[PDB]
RNA sequence: CCUCCGCAUAAGCCUGCGUCAGAUACUGACAAUUAACAGCCCAAUAUCUACAAUCAACCAACAAGUCAUUAUUACCCUCACUGUCAACCCAACACAGGCAUGCUCAUAAGGAAAGGUUAAAAAAAGUAAAAGGAACUCGGCAAAUCUUACCCC
RNA sequence: GCUACCUAAGAACAGCUAAAAGAGCACACCCGUCUAUGUAGCAAAAUAGUGGGAAGAUUUAUAGGUAGAGGCGACAAACCUA
RNA sequence: GCUAAACCUAGCCCCAAACCCCACCUUACUACCAGACAACCUUAGCCAAACCAUUUACAUAAAGUAUAGGCGAUA
């Protein structure tokens, strides 16, 4: 019902709700899957009540009642997403070694930089595919001043970095 | 900019809605060879006429109903026009258009450079009915004008648009389905198909098993209004000069089985604020329920043909000028 | 002179690498890179197919596999054919015997008064004024919308005489009926695919207009041939077709007799619309073909002399003009150009009004011609009702 | 009479200095190259 | 630029092919032909300048009827839709061609000559000399590509081994494999020549832009010049 | 002439407004007519399970030992799950203790992943 | 689920679903006159029509009649001190029509 | 009292006189534009498609023209996504300029030339003018009337 | 995205005289003859009046094309982002 | 006595050492359909020669030497 989207009728404009203590990972981790499946909604429900509270305070131009709970809610989520992540990961590790779930492969764009391409799902082989043959995966010979002139932008600003963090360090000794 | 107003919607509760842009109030009820030649054409339809390209659901309504209705129309209007010689002489449109724009209440502009100042709220219904009979004689009233109904007409409290409703500025069009010139003015029967968009089936699928008597109702109140409110004012009635006599029409409503059966007697013209601030008159729907002609057809057989929906239509189509 | 431009012509791929050429290497290719780069060999991909079947991407087979492929190629006869020959080649095709003029057996039906229709003329002008002026929104109704109507209207004016003729009702008027008929000229395989007009259903025949001795007569006379067009010129040359002779509906359906083929050219560009010689051939060949497979279908696929000859009319109209047509097929025995044959009365180009003036035309303030029709001809009406009394 | 010479029309506008043109061609490269290693927030248009 | 030209159609009909102007900008964009550009819109009809094509599982001599003869927006002379067997085409109709004759057209080369009749495709070999010809071929089927225009008329002048000379309109002699076919008689439209624009706004309809300002000084080449008439042509 | 805007679908003419999306996953295609045929395994079915009876509130009690944080890994989960069978079984064809030599014919294919979150 | 590749679909493959749903809505105050039945969310920019419903009939169990949706356009005028604009995000609306009245 | 207008669509722009509170058509917050209108389309392989439009009927044409399928094979089983606000855009501006289309053809819609006073010169716009009527001036420029005839190109 | 020209497919042209007209008067629309004002202006070329065309070699919305040793040009050394 | 005045560190310069989740080429930041299209090719000119036309630079020491060069500017 609607009404599970809004806290308790009596918590109502109470000026502080009392919450617990958000799901820790390794607490989570002792649950099971259906668990842990059931937990998600359950925290998913609580966390559409919390931003309706938010929203509305934001409209009556009000606090909301015990903001640290929308925080506690979602660190929980969180914690609960990365410990299914967790066992999903090693369970891909042991089934097939690949440490990442989607495909991808390191290639040199249009531009020269070296990045992770991320494989998408297309229906046709990618000799066939138009877009993807549009699509450049090589630089061409006159990328290469300009990538050595990144390079050296990079190098200029590590350099500024780091003799700005000597002279700091310097003036600190001094200083005491 | 007026509001483009849809007999056919799928907006929920519109039935109101549409009331409440009439100033309409709705009644439930109303105020052998022809079974032969029904499931004829519910046959020739469905099964003998032969298909060469395949029918796809989405568009069974337009290729198996709308030739059925049609089919009944033309059939049932041969064969009682010797019982109705004014039928005889009555002209048979198909999905022909029929406009009517007319002016409803009044709204306080919210924004803009006009904010403040009052404008009139303009409708524009635009149907196409699928069969349509005009006459040269008006039928008789159903109930005396000025009929007071306790029946009260129901309220909008909020803007026509939040119910799905959008406004345009085109052609404002006031059209029975012929030009004032043709003599065949007045209105005896629409015969309408719902869309595949407000199939039963979707509407189900929907949650909106509520809603089909309401799609029916909002139909029949949408399309018989500009109809009447068409004809009237092609008789030269208007808000100012709100009609002296009813306008009466008549509608069946179908999805291809389900029909619906609606009377509609148009009282008022005066819909604006001006004219309506102390006019007693409302104009009355009345309507009844969805009935299956058939339950089903199986090969070359038609299971549970009702006879009373056979004959609520031929009751239709009986009814004369007097 | 070859047409289409090299330009245009689909681009050759590109010369192989020569390290395909040579024999004993493995050539290195950017296949495993999943991308084209300039510097690598281009790969030489093996024939893709994907392994379910998907409609929205389908590819059909190449036309010689498909099952219903022949050899001999049928001519089909459609909606949208149209000869070039026109009346001389349906007559040919059809092996009909044409008769300028209605005959006395339908045109009479409409001499007695008491079937002629009350102020048959002042419905007739309002049918025409609602059609071309009334009918809709805009100020000058196109053919597309008026033909249809005007011929409906039509037809519901003659429907009005129920009640002197009670066997009126049982006629119905289908529409998007079609039919297909196949037959033999020549050893020129012929197939009649008739689609898109009206088609008026009786549940009883139609009496034989021409008598026994008159079709014994027709043998006499001679199929006038055209040279050197041949008679096959215009209809659609087709290898992949399914001879089947189909009357349009399921046995046992009621009204199964056709009566009359209302069929309109509405299209609203002249070039679009059929001539009247081609929309007169095209109605000899859609009765042709209805005839034909009334009589395939009751007498079976023999090609004999029918002992009872099937009657059709046939009404083609541009929403002015009209056609008018009855056809006596007292033969299925085709092929033979000899011995007897049907045979077709046609009254052509009666136009029901010269022209009609949607807006009134003003000179120096003055209205010339007012609005509605001028030259109306109350006789095309005449015959329409005649055709349609026939047989009641 | 002169002053109002841009006529904005996001087709023109894309189709002339979108992303898609400049690296239709190597000199449009260069040009999203210089952008980039100037810093610019913009690369195209 | 992106120009593609519209000549892409691969298969004959005869259903007027919707055309591009090109206003003289070759593929590249650039201007190439100056004068050209704008004039009213025009369809092309695809015209079959080999007249003996015999159809499709059919060969020798063929007849056809001429269905009618209609103006042609692209050509000077107008053209003829003719048809045979089972097939109609567009062809160059000559000066007294009327709807309903009968034209043949025939591969046959005769040991006599012809009786030349006009409208008809015959070999050059099997026309009499002096017969006035237009359509005619470089080479045995080839296609006809001279004596086009309107009321243009080449003449039959000497047939020479297996050789025919053709007197192009030019003036110019044209040696030709007897066994290449053309038409008998002269262009359509004979009056063409005689055809007054009248008015600017003709010629910008047909789509010739008006000629350059500036002005331009004759030089050596501008004085009339009376020179020899040019050897044969030969194609042999 | 705004460069440091993003470029939506609010923005262009109408062809460009009607093209460009906000991100919301397909459902469907399109056919003649610019019908919408939506097709039903498309859609997300959202998996809700029956929370009747469930004990977890979404916070936890505040009077609850802390443990060390120990992210699973594979040798971890390998030890729990499969290394009793194989000590059994060695003591006493990978396929028996668990192992998938391929993920293809599998409904959830570990990789590439073909089921959403 | 939103930020998370969707599993391709080809003609008959199995249902797509998903088990720890990544959309939270939010239950809003309509800021105009409303009819009764209405309720008003603000919903991630992802989420189809379809997908409010489903969440709505499966996770809270509410009878879902309609659905209609909006992208909102948040206001990119305000500028910080350094006169860079600031934008406030756009947001999809819902309104979202009870069934059985 | 004015009304060139105005209302919509297109294009452009992107929240840019809605509410609340602070300041001193600004700032911050809150809200909003809900699809039917529009965009976003089409399974292949061949094969068809001479006959303008102009009320399309006479006629008259030339510059020769926006508007069509069939045959077989596939295929239904399941209404998404996006635009929707404004006093608005291009001209550095709340710029007397530029700005496509449909209706309204003077309006039902949209607006205010005068911050107050005085009534000097000079200046701008306009109206009236005794008698004369180009005597002005380079020239009847301007204004007023409606006005002949002859040349050059 | 102005402008010169062109390509694709569009749109506009009241009323009167005449009659199938690069016809006449005349709106919209395009242009810019002459005068006045303005000259840091309302305007980096405008305003008011006046005037030329206004069914055509017309005007014009959208998209595309031709790029500087160049393009385009009814040659004004015109126009090609003031 | 108002506008205002000042201020010290944000950083920077030169060296040494040392090598450096999802979306996005279609209208980029757009889940999801038959491609074929692919890169390489002398710098020039200003300027100096008082013009300009061949020509005109781009560890130490040998040495500004041998040589080149409108045998001249210079190299
Ligand atoms: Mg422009
Ligand atoms: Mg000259
Ligand atoms: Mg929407
Ligand atoms: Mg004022
Ligand atoms: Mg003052
Ligand atoms: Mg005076
Ligand atoms: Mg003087
Ligand atoms: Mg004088
Ligand atoms: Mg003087
Ligand atoms: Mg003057
Ligand atoms: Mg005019
Ligand atoms: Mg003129
Ligand atoms: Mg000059
Ligand atoms: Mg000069
Ligand atoms: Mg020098
Ligand atoms: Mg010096």
């Amino acid at each position: 019902g609607l009404e599970e989207f809004f806290d308790d009728p009596k918590n109502w404009g109470q000026e502080k709700v009392k919450s617990g203590a958000a799901w820790t990972c390794q607490q989570l981790r002792n649950k099971s899957n259906e668990d842990l499946h059931k937990l998600w909604y359950v925290l998913l429900k609580e966390r559409n009540m919390l931003l309706t509270l938010e929203q509305e305070a934001k409209r009556q131009r009000l606090p909301m009642p015990s903001p640290e709970r929308l925080d506690k809610v979602v660190d929980s989520m969180d914690a609960l997403d990365k410990v299914v992540q967790e066992r999903e990961d090693a369970l891909r590790l042991l089934q097939t070694g690949q440490e990442r779930a989607r495909p991808g492969a390191w290639r040199r764009d249009i531009f020269g930089r070296i990045i992770w391409h991320k494989f998408k799902q297309w229906v046709i082989p990618w000799h066939l595919n138009k877009r993807y043959n549009r699509k450049r995966f090589f630089a061409l010979p006159y990328v290469d001043h300009f990538l050595r002139l990144e390079r050296e932008k990079r190098a200029r600003i590590k350099a500024r970095k780091e003799n700005l963090e000597r002279k700091k360090a310097k003036i600190l000794l001094k200083k005491f | 900019m007026k509001y483009m107003v849809y007999p056919q919607t799928f907006a929920l509760n519109a039935d109101r809605w549409y009331q409440y842009f009439t100033k309409t109030v709705f009644l439930s009820g109303l105020p052998a060879a022809l079974r032969a030649v029904a499931c004829d054409c519910l046959l020739q339809e469905h099964f003998y006429l032969r298909r060469r390209r395949r029918v796809h659901r989405y568009e069974e309504s337009e290729v198996i109903s709308l030739p059925f209705l049609d089919q009944l129309v033309s059939t049932l209007v041969g064969l009682l026009s010797p019982h109705n010689p004014a039928l005889a002489a009555a002209a048979l449109d198909y999905r022909c258009p029929v406009h009517f724009y007319w002016v409803r209440g009044e709204e306080i502009i919210p924004r803009g450079h006009r904010r403040g100042r009052i404008d009139d709220l303009r409708y524009q219904i635009d149907d196409k009915p699928n069969n349509q009979i005009r006459i040269s004689k008006q039928l008789a009233e159903f109930v005396p004008l000025d009929y007071s109904v306790p029946i009260e007409i129901p309220t909008i409290k909020c803007k026509p648009d939040k119910l799905p409703l959008f406004k345009r500025q085109y052609e404002n069009h006031i059209f029975v389905g012929s030009k004032t010139a043709d003599p065949c003015c007045y209105g005896h029967t629409q015969f309408h198909l719902l869309p595949d968009k407000l199939r039963r089936e979707r509407l189900l699928r929907q949650n909106c098993a509520d809603q089909i008597e309401v799609v029916f109702r909002a139909n029949a109140i949408a399309s018989l209004f500009a109809w009447t409110g068409a004809q009237a004012m092609y008789q030269g009635f208007w808000s100012e000069a709100d009609v002296t006599r009813p306008f009466v029409s008549q509608a069946v409503i179908t999805d291809g089985k389900y029909f619906s059966f609606f009377c509609y007697q148009l009282n008022t013209l005066a819909l604006t604020t001006q004219a309506d601030q102390n006019n007693p008159r409302k104009n009355i729907c009345w309507g009844t329920q969805s009935k299956p002609l058939y339950e089903t057809i199986e090969d070359n057989d038609v299971k549970g043909f009702n006879d009373d929906v056979l004959l609520q239509i031929v009751h239709f189509l009986l009814n004369r000028p007097k | 002179y070859e047409w289409g431009v090299r330009s245009t012509r689909k681009s050759e791929p590109p010369p192989l690498d020569r390290v395909y050429e040579i024999p004993g290497l493995e050539p290195i290719t950017f296949a495993g890179k999943m991308h084209f780069v300039p510097w690598l060999a281009r790969p030489i991909f093996p024939p893709w197919d994907r392994g379910y079947k998907d409609p929205r991407f389908y590819r059909s087979p190449p036309l010689h596999e498909h099952p219903l492929y022949k050899d001999q190629a049928c001519y089909i006869f459609h909606h949208r054919c149209r000869l070039l020959e026109g009346v001389k080649q349906a007559l040919w095709l059809t092996k009909t015997k044409l008769i300028e003029g209605l005959p006395e057996k339908v045109l009479s039906l409409v001499d007695d008064p008491r079937n002629h229709i009350e102020n048959q003329d002042e419905c007739v002008l309002n049918v025409i004024s609602h059609a071309r002026l009334w009918q809709t929104t805009e100020e000058i109704p196109k053919r597309e919308t008026y033909c249809p109507v005007i011929v409906d209207n039509l037809i519901q004016l003659c429907k009005s005489q129920i009640l002197k003729h009670p066997s009126l009702a049982r006629r119905i008027c289908v529409q998007n009926s079609t039919f297909s008929a196949t037959w033999n000229r020549e050893s020129l395989l012929l197939q009649v695919r008739g689609s898109g007009g009206a088609r008026l259903s009786t549940k009883d025949p139609l009496p034989t207009i021409a008598s026994r001795e008159e079709i014994e007569a027709t043998k006499n006379h001679v199929l006038e041939t055209f040279y050197p067009i041949s008679p096959i010129i215009d209809l659609h040359e087709c290898n992949i077709y399914d001879v089947k002779n189909d009357t349009g509906f399921q046995e046992g359906y009621p009204y199964p007799y056709p009566h009359t083929l209302y069929l309109l050219d509405k299209a609203n560009l002249r070039p679009h619309r059929l001539q009247p010689d081609q929309l007169r051939a095209k109605m000899i060949l859609f009765a042709f073909g209805s005839a034909l497979a009334q009589a395939r279908l009751l007498y079976g696929n023999d090609a004999k002399v029918l002992e009872q000859p099937v009657v059709v009319q046939s009404v083609g109209t541009d929403g002015r003009v009209f056609h008018f047509l009855v056809f006596q097929l007292n033969t299925t025995d085709l092929d033979c150009n000899e011995g007897v044959k049907n045979l077709a009365w046609v009254d052509s180009d009666q136009l029901l009004y010269q022209h009609f003036w949607c807006l009134p035309v003003i000179k120096k303030r003055v209205v010339v011609e007012p609005v509605g029709p001028v030259g109306f001809k109350p006789e095309t009406f005449r015959k329409f009702l005649a055709l349609y009394l026939h047989g009641a | 009479a002169r002053g109002n010479e841009y006529q904005p029309s996001n087709i023109k506008r894309k189709n002339k200095h979108g992303w898609v043109r400049r690296l239709s061609t190597p000199a449009g490269v260069q040009v999203i190259l210089r952008r980039m290693l100037k810093g610019r927030k913009s690369l195209s248009h | 630029a992106n120009f593609v030209s519209w000549k892409s159609r691969t298969k004959y009909t005869i259903t007027p092919v919707k055309m591009r102007k090109s206003g003289g900008r070759d593929h590249t964009g650039r201007i190439r032909v100056h004068g050209i550009g704008g004039g009213h819109k025009q369809r092309y009809r695809m015209i079959d300048f080999l007249r003996f094509r015999p159809e499709e599982t059919k060969s020798g001599p063929f007849e056809e009827k001429v269905i009618q003869v209609r103006y042609d927006p692209c050509r000077s002379a107008d053209i003829a839709l003719v048809a045979g067997g089972s097939r109609k085409r567009w062809i160059i109709a000559t000066e007294n061609m009327q709807a309903g004759d009968t034209i043949l057209n025939s591969n046959h080369i005769g040991r006599m000559a012809v009786a030349a009749r006009e409208g008809d495709a015959h070999p050059l070999g099997a026309l009499p000399v002096g017969t006035l010809i237009n359509n005619v071929e470089s080479e045995p089927g080839r296609g006809a590509q001279y004596i086009r225009a309107a009321g243009t008329c080449g003449v039959l002048l000497r047939k020479v081994n297996g050789t025919a000379i053709i007197q192009l309109p030019s003036k110019r002699q044209m040696q030709v494999l007897e066994t290449c076919v053309a038409t008998v008689g002269r262009v359509s439209n004979v009056d063409h020549n005689k055809r007054v624009i009248g008015k600017a706004g003709r010629n910008r309809w047909l789509g010739k832009r008006p000629n350059s300002g500036r002005w331009h000084r004759k030089g050596g080449w501008a004085g009339r010049k009376i020179r020899p008439l040019p050897p044969m042509k030969s194609y042999v | 002439a705004d460069r440091m805007s993003k470029w939506t679908s609010k923005r262009g003419p109408r062809s460009f407004r009607g093209r460009k999306g906000r991100g919301a996953k397909g459902i469907g295609f399109l056919t003649s007519g610019w019908r919408f045929v939506q097709i039903k395994e498309m859609v997300p079915e959202f998996v809700v399970p029956d929370l009747t009876g469930f004990k977890l509130k979404p916070y936890v009690s505040y009077l609850a030992p802390e443990s060390e944080e120990t992210p699973l890994t594979a040798a971890q989960l390998f030890s729990e799950a499969v290394a009793p069978a194989i000590e059994k079984d060695f003591k006493d064809n990978l396929e028996k203790y668990g192992f998938e030599p391929t993920q293809e014919g599998k409904l959830f294919q570990l990789y590439p992943r073909n089921f959403l979150r | 689920a939103r930020n998370v590749v969707y599993p391709l679909y080809r003609l008959g493959g199995p249902q797509l679903r998903v088990f720890r749903t990544n959309f939270f809505i939010q239950l809003v105050r309509p800021g105009v006159a409303q009819p009764e039945d209405t309720v008003q969310f603000r919903i991630p920019m992802e989420m189809t029509r379809v997908d409010l419903r489903n969440y709505l009939e499966g996770i809270y169990n509410v009878p879902v009649a309609a659905v209609r949706t909006r992208v909102q356009h948040g206001s990119n005028k305000r500028r910080d001190h350094r006169n860079v604009r600031i934008k406030k995000p756009d947001y999809k609306v819902a309104y979202v029509q009870l069934a059985h009245g």
